[PDB]
């Protein structure tokens, strides 16, 4: 395949312009605020791309830092806040391709300093069924929009 | 976006996720798998 999966590169140009995920506000997300976000050191953005000197993006997701605490204790943790695929990939398991990359990430992050987990941003039923078919577990009530995979399902994805 | 996750029963599920987590899918394995070799 042609495609490839990095981490946004500092000095790099990118082809964002003509990408189509069907969602207007991840569009807007990717041509004015990624780059910006990822420079400024707000979130980590990785991106599907072709692989080529061009670099078109196909597809996108972003990671950040977080805790999740109660109304007691405390979770450090990392949110995946945006997941976005192209029109023209869209049917070949490339939002999961993503998840799974995404999940080696917060893996290998976890093993350097202690993570426990990954939670996921899902404002639509189409994505929160994506997310449970991924195994992701559905939080609830003022929750309600996140899902939660831990380090522990993650290690067992990449060991077994 | 969320950097600050703010639980009420939702607590429960992670806490319960975390003592007894979730065997990968069928779905997540293929993922893995298309990843492994790109
Ligand atoms: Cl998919």
């Amino acid at each position: 395949d042609d495609l490839t999966i990095e981490i946004l590169t500092d000095d790099a140009d990118y082809d964002l312009q003509r990408f189509d995920c069907g969602e207007e506000a991840l569009n807007l997300f990717l041509t004015t605020h990624l780059v910006r976000q990822h420079r400024n050191k707000i979130l980590r953005a990785y991106i599907l791309c072709r692989n080529t000197p061009e670099r078109q993006v196909l597809g996108y997701y972003t990671l950040c830092g977080s805790c999740f605490e109660r109304a007691y204790k405390n979770i450090p943790s990392v949110t995946l806040g945006r997941l976005a695929i192209d029109r023209s990939l869209q049917g070949q398991g490339w939002g999961a391709t993503l998840v799974a990359h995404a999940m080696n990430v917060v893996w290998s992050a976890s093993l350097a300093v202690g993570i426990h987990g990954l939670f996921v941003e899902a404002l639509n039923e189409k994505a929160h069924t994506f997310f449970k078919s991924l195994g992701f577990i559905p939080l609830v009530g003022e929750n309600e929009n996140a899902l939660f995979f831990p380090t522990k399902s993650i290690e067992l994805l990449f060991t077994q | 976006h969320r950097r600050v996750i703010l639980n009420e029963e939702s607590w429960t599920r992670v806490m319960d996720a975390l003592s007894n987590p979730p065997s990968p899918g069928e779905k997540l394995k293929r993922a893995a798998k298309r990843l492994q070799g790109m």
